[PDB]
RNA sequence: GCUUGUGCUGUCUUCGUCCA
């Protein structure tokens, strides 16, 4: 393929975003369905 | 280390002078 | 009787306070800064090949937007008062851009500091493409890859704003008066209490919060104005606002001149 | 549909590709810009422009005959402006008067004495908008019952073209019979209504310009008491219509003289839900301030009622196809989200949220149902009306 | 995306248009009395969201039947340093002069439609007929009449 | 006819300074240009 | 295709003059000027100058069409001055404010820098 | 010159919805049941519960197109704190000594309520209310 | 797309039924003539082979 | 079709839009509608000079 | 298709700082503080950068018409 | 899976949340007390998915009125954007694309196999609700 | 000695625009 700079750079960002998020996101669904359980 | 391996008493120090579930960060390929 | 303060001062921005002026005064000096002081700007492209991907309006176009060196740009003459053949070393700037990719594999980048001063006035600090440092590469212009080439000669004239918005100097003027709204020129909307739904001014601090048992003055007017002025690297900010000055007392004197001659 | 949808009028050759209009012909042409086209048609003879100068011009068709009333007034924003312009605590400086003063075309030159002469002068909207109503003109309104002190400062009076107390808004200058444009047209001849309009649009544009007037997300939120209120309403009518379907399930429920007992029982309970809806949306509506700018256009009269805001912060209500509630297209149930034989209010079609709160997925659907059948019946009737409106011209 | 369509009436210059303190102004200037009738509330909620995530960097979920509520973005906003609510103070571009409303401001997602007044614009005095009918012909293309 | 039909040309004079043209229209000294990129014609006179 | 040219905003045709001034006979002393090629940039600036001086009664300015470039001004003096001395005065007082004003901002930068 | 004169006492002073307009009701002291309602801008004369007021009505300030008074001139406004500039839309001539006078100041109203006696002079197209405390 | 034609129209088959939850979208369909009639595949929909 | 409603010449068409600076008896022409479209005028003594500069 | 060279709303010239910005990304900076670094306060300029997609990346990936 | 005809025998949860038994800003959800007990066989994967291709680029749907919905998606197939990359070596009868596409600031999670983020339709204003001068009216 | 040329299909189908 030989992909340019630019293009791994962002595939790189893109996997690092994913990670992020699918960790943020799910931790803070899980505490806003415990706090709305408890009440 | 980052800011989980620092103490809680010393996260406690760090008073700005929480993340929430509907700001995502930006992708560029998206799924599918 | 007008003062001047500077608090803040820079190449690219400046923020001042204007005071014993008129709200009239410092809102069309705002203006002429924004769309009536002359700069430079490229205006007309010779496009002798073009193979990108990209449309050759598109690129005349992003050619017309990068912001070119003005210091001198008082000296030169507006193109329609010319009496030149064509275009002349009074009237115009000529740049040219060439752009190739060599090798097989990659994609090169086009940038601003690639277009080549040619020809222009004689010792007048115009024309050059505005650069933050001297390894700074510029505006993105295009990109390249293998067998694909940009040779284009530009033209760069001299105008305003109010033709178009390449040739504006400034990017945003910030301006505010009474930040503890004293003259209560606006009501606050709110929902429970108007003073802690509304976030503090920037320059509530440089003014002294009105006094509880103090009643409505109705013979205040705006005294003060504070103001920042962003360039786009065309002109510095002092410059920006001697010649906003300087336009303005152009068009008074203008219109004082046609007065006298009306007789 | 009408003889007001053709009218002629007098050529301006303006730049860009568009056709202009006042913004008070676009009633009787039922036009709007958001991608309306309209036709023109060029006489070739001096019979036929005379004809179209003197018989189907614009100001000659300001009153129509179909019910002797205006078809033509104060819109939108100068309707808005007019009223904000008129309240009794709006008071304009010397030289935005001078600005207004010369922008009416028909001032005479004369600035009127401000209404506060010390320590500041000082003059009234109403003196402003005085000066674009012709001389010779009265008017007389009561709303209320209120007395000629007008504590609310309701009611109208003009006298000799001048206000003397009153708010002008949609009474006074809009298309409704008995008002300040069918009184100028009958008093003072269609050229000097057409100006009316001129003058009025030009001093209320400008004064709006020069004070502003916007709307957000905030003005569709009641506070805290309020809400309280509105969810202790819905939650005793909800009660309330569990215990009419204890009563019709144990033989216990009054019939209604012609009708059966499950049509008695809808209609008892459509009846409840209703009047939920409207009581939640009167708590609403009487908790906003003058400064909420929902209810400021409301009071105007020139965009929104009463139920935009009663559906925007209290309740949607109650979803109706074909004049009944959701049916059960399913086997005995409305959706498989419930179980049979269900006829509590969510189960058949009561949005109990707001369009700020945010509707559930059923209650979702179910809107999106009466809202199909609103375009299916639109789309529908069309054809027949034509037809009717056919037969009855030839 | 709310199906709130319009044309342009009128185009000012940059000094021209309402600013803010901060020197902010406006892209599109739309009127308020589209919002109450058609109740689109989603495009404030729209609106609010989309000035919180340019303001934080962040792309807001705009998913329908979400916990996300209006409270929680103000608060968010609100730290900031904006009004809550989304509204803002702005000034008069023709005379500098603050308004005395504040105006509800933010980034709005707009799309341009293919109706453009140039591919529409049509006038005829003379030109082809039917050969049938000896009649102006039909279509805009054509050099046609209106019926 | 004359000699200047279809032929390009450029403006020397006036608000179109320096702009190649085509000649479209020439009956009276008021040649008829079009504009390569302003999709437009404009008329001028034959000594600018 | 019907857009004018963009540099009709601020170049005045030939046979177009800057300036012309009529008398408003309704009330006395008073004169419209009509100003072409300008916008609430003077017009604004004039107008605030004028309405400061003891002498001058009554001025005001509208802007009529905003797709045109031009305004009109009205202005009543007393009976000793004429409005065309006021408007003179007007405009020297305004053209000393800015000198002053430019002399205080290149006295501060030089101090700053 | 003058037309009426006399000192009052607010009973009440009624904001309602307005923030800068109030309405004020207050009588005679010297000479009971006559009764003054009057509408004033809140932010250039505030006035308190029980305060006492001078209200003089006159048909002219003297000792067509408004100017900005030179400093120069005097007139009879110098003298009071507030002046305002009315049409009077009513004059009702009620019971054997009940007179009503309805004022409006470019929409801020005035009733006063008095005898045929006091009240006999106010029967003018425009009147001027002078205040002073 | 439902062939039912304009000839004999009727509101019942233009009808957002209740058993189309889930299978075609409950919001987007034509203006006018074909309004009910031309439908669109829910995003998690599909069609037995 | 043909004899009760029919196409006619000297027509225009175009999308509208609101000015607030209009009359109420006003409508907006576009210069190019205002260049097609045409009114046949006779030549009389009171405007010969009027009608031969447009014709020039 | 390409960053523009211009804010819409105010006219600051953004159209330098797009690979600065992606470099920023590549060292594990989040975007609100990646914008912070590039000196774009107003939320009108942050709009620019935060919403662009990079398209002629793949008109780039055709074959040349000419050679 | 399951169609329409089988849906008639089978009990669906909305939500996960909904199998396990006074905020003025949060939707309030159903009571569903006319039975004492509830088995639900199914559970919805997530309630957004009864909705379109079109339906689907609407932020917050579930607070607009549903005839302004079905006038966006009417709409939405009118905007211009980048219908494909390879524009370039086409010819159509005509094509449309759009100088500088921008991904909206406010997105849905079916965005994301739209590949609504890599070919987008419009670009984000800022927008002000005003009545400045009369001429948005 | 050399002169500037003078017009347009039909019939269906589909998709759309503004009202209703
Ligand atoms: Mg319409
Ligand atoms: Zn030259
Ligand atoms: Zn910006």
């Amino acid at each position: 393929v030989v992909a340019s700079k630019a293009s791994s750079s962002m595939l790189k960002i893109d996997q690092r975003n994913k990670k992020l998020n699918n960790r943020f996101i799910r931790k803070a669904e899980m505490a806003a369905v415990e706090k709305r359980k408890l009440r | 280390l980052a800011i989980e391996n620092l103490h809680p008493d010393d996260r406690l120090l760090l008073v700005d002078p929480s993340p929430v579930f509907f700001l995502r960060r930006p992708q560029y390929v998206s799924d599918g | 009787e007008p003062k001047v303060n500077i608090i803040n001062a820079q190449d690219d921005e400046v923020e001042l306070m204007l005071s014993d002026v008129n709200l009239s005064l410092a809102n069309s000096l705002r203006r002429t800064m924004l769309a009536e002081v002359p700069t430079l700007a490229i205006d007309l492209v010779e496009i002798k090949m073009n193979t990108s991907v990209l449309a050759d309006e598109f690129i005349s176009h992003r050619l017309g937007l990068i912001p070119l060196v003005s210091e001198d740009v008082e000296e030169m003459k507006y193109s329609r008062d010319c009496t030149c053949e064509d275009y002349c070393d009074e009237c115009s700037v000529v740049l040219e851009l060439s752009a190739r990719h060599e090798g097989e594999e990659g994609t090169t980048d086009v940038y601003s500091s690639s277009l080549i001063k040619v020809s222009g006035p004689g010792n007048l600090n115009v024309g050059e493409p505005v650069r933050r440092d001297d390894y700074d590469q510029g505006i993105l212009l295009c990109k390249l890859r293998n067998h694909q080439e940009l040779n284009i000669r530009c033209i760069a004239k001299k105008g305003i704003a109010k033709e178009h918005a390449k040739w504006s100097p400034c990017s945003a003027i910030a301006f505010e008066y009474d930040p503890h709204n004293k003259l209560k020129h606006t009501d606050f909307w709110f929902e429970v209490d108007a003073k802690k739904e509304w976030p503090d001014s920037k320059y509530a601090t440089w003014e002294e919060p009105p006094k509880p048992g103090e009643v409505f003055d109705y013979k205040a007017k705006p005294n003060r104005f504070y103001m920042t002025v962003e360039t786009t690297g065309s002109l510095k900010a002092n410059q920006v606002f001697s010649r906003g000055i300087k336009t303005l007392q152009e068009k008074l004197a203008n219109v004082l001149f046609e007065l006298e001659n009306s007789r | 549909l009408h003889k007001m949808s053709m009218m002629a009028h007098r050529v301006k050759v303006m730049p860009y590709s568009t056709f202009r209009l006042n913004l008070s012909v676009t009633s009787p042409y039922n036009a709007d810009f958001d991608g309306d086209e309209m036709n023109l048609h060029v006489p070739q003879s001096e019979e036929t422009r005379a004809e179209l100068s003197q018989l189907c011009a614009v100001p000659l068709q300001i009153v129509s005959p179909q019910s002797n009333k205006p078809v033509m007034g104060i819109v939108q924003d100068t309707l808005c402006g007019v009223r904000k312009m008129t309240l009794r605590d709006t008071f304009i400086e010397y030289e935005q008067v001078m600005n207004m003063l010369f922008w009416v075309p028909s001032w005479d030159g004369v600035v009127p004495q401000p209404a506060i002469l010390k320590p500041k002068p000082l003059w009234t909207g109403k003196q402003l908008l005085s000066i674009a109503i012709p001389s010779g003109i009265h008017l007389q309104r009561t709303d209320g019952g209120n007395s000629l002190l007008s504590p609310k400062d309701n009611g109208m009076l003009i006298v000799d073209g001048k206000v003397m107390f009153g708010v002008v808004d949609k009474k006074t200058v809009g298309s409704g019979g008995g008002g300040l444009i069918h009184t100028v047209m009958r008093e003072k001849g269609p050229k000097i209504c057409a100006e009316l309009f001129g003058n009025i649009q030009k001093v209320v544009n400008y004064w709006l310009l020069h004070n502003g007037f916007s709307i957000g997300i905030g003005d569709a939120i009641a506070d805290a008491s309020t809400m309280k209120e509105i969810t202790h309403a819905i939650s005793s009518a909800k009660e309330q219509v569990q215990e009419i379907i204890y009563k019709a399930q144990h033989n216990e429920l009054e019939l209604k003289p012609g009708m059966t007992l499950r049509e008695s029982f809808e209609g008892e309970v459509s009846r409840t839900l209703n009047d939920a809806r409207d009581s939640a949306g009167r708590s609403a509506e009487m908790n906003l301030k003058d400064l909420n700018n929902v209810k400021q256009m409301v009071s105007a009269g020139s965009k929104g009622s009463f139920i935009n805001i009663a559906q925007m912060s209290a309740c949607v209500g109650q979803q109706m196809v074909e004049g009944k509630r959701i049916a059960f297209g399913f086997a005995d149930r409305s959706l498989p989200h419930f179980t049979k034989d269900d006829f509590s209010p969510e189960s058949k079609g009561f949005v109990e949220n707001s369009y700020l709160r945010g509707l559930t997925p059923q209650e979702f659907f179910f809107h999106a149902m009466a809202g199909r059948e609103g375009l299916i019946d639109t789309a529908v009737k069309t054809a027949e009306t034509g037809y009717i409106q056919r037969r009855l011209v030839k | 995306r709310h199906g709130q369509k319009g044309t342009i009436g009128v185009t000012y210059r940059h000094e021209d248009m309402p600013f803010s303190a901060e020197g902010i102004v406006p892209d599109l200037i739309i009127n308020p009395h589209a919002i109450p009738s058609r109740m689109t509330v989603a495009h404030l909620i729209e609106c609010l969201l989309s000035k919180v995530g340019s303001i934080r960097g962040y792309e807001g979920d705009a998913t329908p039947f979400t916990d996300l509520t209006v409270d929680a973005v103000s608060n968010l906003l609100r730290d900031n340093g904006y009004q809550s609510r989304g509204f803002e103070v702005m000034y008069n571009g023709h005379t500098g002069k603050k308004l005395m409303a504040q105006v509800f401001f933010g980034p709005t997602y707009y799309q341009r439609l293919r109706h453009m007044v140039d591919d529409k614009i049509h006038a005829r005095a003379r030109g082809p007929v039917q050969v049938l009918t000896r009649q102006p012909v039909e279509g805009r293309s054509r050099d046609g009449g209106l019926r | 006819r004359d000699p200047t039909l279809n032929k390009t040309v450029k403006i020397r004079q006036g608000g179109y300074k320096g702009k190649i043209g085509i000649v479209k229209e020439a009956n009276g000294d008021r040649f008829r240009v079009e504009l390569h990129n302003p999709n437009k014609t404009i008329p001028i006179p034959c000594s600018f | 295709m019907n857009a004018p040219d963009r540099f009709e905003l601020f170049i005045l045709p030939d046979d177009v003059p800057k300036l012309k001034i009529t008398p408003d006979s309704r009330v006395p002393n008073c004169i419209i000027i009509k100003f072409e090629r300008e916008d609430h940039t003077l017009a604004n600036l004039l107008r605030e100058e004028l309405a400061l001086y003891p002498d001058v009664t009554f001025v005001a300015y509208k802007v009529e069409h905003p797709l045109f470039a031009n305004f009109v001004m009205r202005l009543q003096t007393e009976e000793g001055t004429r409005p065309k001395q006021a408007l003179e005065r007007a405009c020297a007082s305004i053209i000393n404010k800015l000198k002053t004003l430019d002399h205080k901002f290149n006295e501060e930068w030089n101090i700053k820098n | 010159s003058a037309l009426f004169d006399d000192i009052f006492t607010v009973q009440t002073v009624d904001n309602g919805r307005y923030n800068k307009v109030s309405r004020i009701i207050g009588i005679s002291t010297t000479n009971s049941a006559i009764k003054l309602t009057l509408d004033i801008n809140n932010e250039m004369f505030p006035v308190s519960q029980d305060d006492s007021l001078t209200v003089t009505l006159a048909n002219s300030l003297s000792l067509k197109s408004w100017r900005p008074p030179k400093p120069t001139d005097k007139s009879l406004a110098d003298d009071y704190d507030y002046v305002m500039f009315g049409t009077v839309y009513k004059f009702e001539e009620g019971d054997e000594d009940k007179i009503k006078v309805y004022v409006s100041f470019g929409g801020l109203l005035m009733c006063l309520e008095g005898g045929y006696k006091s009240l006999a002079s106010l029967k003018q197209d425009n009147l001027y209310i002078l205040i002073r405390r | 797309n439902t062939p039912i034609g304009r000839d004999g129209k009727l509101a019942k088959p233009r009808q957002l039924h209740n058993t189309h939850w889930g299978l075609v979208c409950p919001a987007e369909t034509p203006e006018g003539q074909a309004c009910g009639l031309v439908k669109n595949l829910s995003l998690l929909s599909g069609i037995s082979i | 079709g043909n004899l009760m409603g029919k196409r006619v010449d000297f027509s225009a068409r175009t999308v509208i839009s609101g000015d607030p600076n209009l009359e109420l008896d006003q409508v907006g022409v576009p210069i190019s509608i205002a260049k097609t479209l045409s009114y046949p005028e006779t030549v009389t003594q009171y405007n010969i000079h009027r009608l031969t500069e447009y014709v020039r | 298709m390409i960053i523009p060279v211009r804010c819409f709303s105010c006219g600051k010239v953004v159209g330098d700082k797009w690979d600065a910005y992606l470099r920023l990304l590549e060292e594990g900076k989040q975007e609100g503080d990646a914008l912070d670094e590039l000196k774009l306060k107003r939320y009108c300029c942050r709009r620019m950068v935060l919403t662009h997609v990079d398209l002629i990346e793949k008109f780039l990936r055709y074959n040349p018409l000419e050679k | 899976y399951v169609d329409g005809e089988e849906e008639e025998t089978i009990m669906i949860a909305m939500t996960p949340e909904d199998l396990q038994t006074n905020d003025t800003a949060k939707r309030i959800k159903p009571e569903m007390s006319t039975s004492s007990h509830h088995t639900f066989t199914h559970c919805e994967i997530h309630p957004s998915m009864i909705l379109g291709v079109a339906a689907s680029i609407i932020p917050f749907p579930d607070h607009n009125q549903s005839p302004r919905n079905t006038y966006q998606s009417a709409m939405g197939k009118q905007a211009m954007g980048v219908f494909l990359t390879n524009y370039n070596v086409r010819m159509d009868t005509m094509a449309n694309i759009l100088y500088y596409p921008q991904k909206p600031l406010a997105k849905t999670q079916a965005m994301e196999y739209l590949k609504f983020r890599e070919l987008p339709a419009g670009q984000n204003a800022i927008v002000a609700i005003a009545c400045y001068s009369g001429y948005n009216q």
